[PDB]
């Protein structure tokens, strides 16, 4: 399963 | 042996013409298993592993949700990377970004990886700690800034030493036929003249997985690295790799050339000769 | 701009015999930006019914795309596959050669 907590640079 | 799981996520801008394309796939190993198209009529991450079929309607929405809001997150990054770089509109860009867990053959955490390429080239990436980042340019050390501030290590450190361990065995497990197997390579080498005086020898492996593998030649002994032609491996299309490495020697000098295959799957590793 | 040449492979899945069912691959690698075109011809003609796999990258950032159709081989009929990207300054035809 994927992530979660991804950011915009 | 050991196992991966990876998630690799791409963003292209097509100014003009619309929104940028986004593609995402996981793959467990060599083997792929999920993937998600922008362009695509489903909107939905998709199966593409027969063993990732039986997962409930749960998981899909909520990889679905977490495909579309990576997305949506690539697209304002598009937009961000062009202002810290100056860039104009006249051209399209592309963002990658991969992430995932290696285990060991106990299938205890190895080593956890979360990195970010604009344009083809290094842009940031989580460090071996999980606690730190190696900015590859001062555009990215904006980023840098900005990901510490937020706290954005910890939670990716959770995710891949945590929930991505996780995941990865249930897959290995309920994907045991497919992911826990080995095959070895199917090994010989042609030979053909390429004129009356020089001969062109090529070693083969056929029909293995995981797609590691090693091929190299010898003469005498010595290796030929140099003088090697090496294929990238490539899939056959059905679960399985090929590669092949040729050197062009004089004729008559044949017995002097012997290839040697390595793969997990093999008792010892091979050496094929021509005598 | 980064730009890197795609590395073409054209082959059959399984070792070559007239008469039976086989698929025919085209393997790009290494290449970047990941816009592409890649067709299968069938003596020189493009191949209608050809597949391909998701758009995936590896660790130094390049792209790979499997493209790929069912086909029966025979004596006579020729295959090869041909690709266009930015780093070609024409489309590159690449022939399926069986006695390799
Ligand atoms: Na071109």
């Amino acid at each position: 399963a994927a992530g979660i907590g991804i950011l915009t640079v | 042996g050991s196992h991966s799981m990876r998630y690799f996520f791409t963003s292209v801008s097509r100014p003009g013409r619309g929104e940028p394309r986004f593609i995402a796939v996981g793959y467990v190993d060599d083997t792929q298993f999920v993937r998600f198209d922008s362009d695509a009529a489903s909107q939905r991450m998709e199966p593409r592993a027969p063993w990732i079929e039986q997962e409930g309607p749960e998981y899909w929405d909520g990889e679905t949700r977490k495909v579309k809001a990576h997305s949506q997150t690539h697209r304002v990054d598009l937009g961000t990377l062009r202002g810290y770089y100056n860039q104009s509109e006249a051209g399209s860009h592309t963002v990658q970004r991969m992430y995932g867990c290696d285990v060991g053959s106990d299938w205890r955490f190895l080593r956890g990886y979360h990195q970010y390429a604009y344009d083809g080239k290094d842009y940031i990436a989580l460090k071996e700690d999980l606690r730190s980042w190696t900015a590859a340019d001062m555009a990215a050390q904006t980023t840098k800034h900005k990901w510490e501030a937020a706290h954005v290590a910890e939670q990716l450190r959770a995710y891949l030493e945590g929930t991505c361990v996780e995941w990865l065995r249930r897959y290995l497990e309920n994907g045991k036929e497919t992911l826990q197997r080995t095959d070895a390579p199917k090994t010989h080498m042609t030979h053909h003249a390429v004129s009356d005086h020089e001969a062109t020898l090529r070693c083969w492996a056929l029909s293995f997985y995981p797609a590691e593998i090693t091929l190299t030649w010898q003469r005498d002994g010595e290796d030929q690295t140099q003088d090697t032609e090496l294929v990238e491996t490539r899939p056959a299309g059905d679960g399985t790799f090929q590669k092949w490495a040729a050197v062009v020697v004089p004729s008559g000098q044949e017995q002097r050339y012997t290839c040697h295959v390595q793969h997990e799957g093999l008792p010892k590793p091979l050496t094929l000769r021509w005598e | 701009m980064i730009q890197r040449t795609p590395k073409i492979q054209v082959y059959s899945r399984h070792p070559a015999e007239n008469g039976k069912s086989n698929f025919l691959n085209c393997y790009v690698s290494g290449f970047h930006p990941s816009d592409i075109e890649v067709d299968l011809l069938k003596n020189g003609e493009r191949i209608e019914k050809v597949e391909h796999s998701d758009l995936s990258f590896s660790k130094d950032w390049s792209f790979y795309l499997l493209y790929y159709t069912e086909f029966t081989p025979t004596e006579k009929d020729e295959y090869a596959c041909r690709v266009n990207h930015v780093t070609l300054s024409q489309p590159k035809i690449v022939k399926w050669d069986r006695d390799m």
